[PDB]
């Protein structure tokens, strides 16, 4: 299921794949969560991320 | 804004 990302808090690579660690929207930051980068759809996200780090 | 959760 897909659901609506609040920030990327972090990035990594795992096993050769890029991963996020993502906040939810309206979950708890106990929820958070590392992404394979292609789970998501958040290009202003990334973009921003990537661009302030 | 959203992902595939895993």
């Amino acid at each position: 299921e897909e659901f609506a990302v609040e920030k990327i808090i972090d990035r990594r690579v795992r096993k050769g794949m890029v991963e996020y660690y993502l906040k939810w929207k309206g979950y708890p930051e106990t929820e958070n969560t590392w992404e394979p980068e292609n789970n998501l759809d958040c290009q202003d996200l990334i973009q921003q991320y990537e661009a302030s780090r | 804004q959203t992902a595939r959760k895993s």
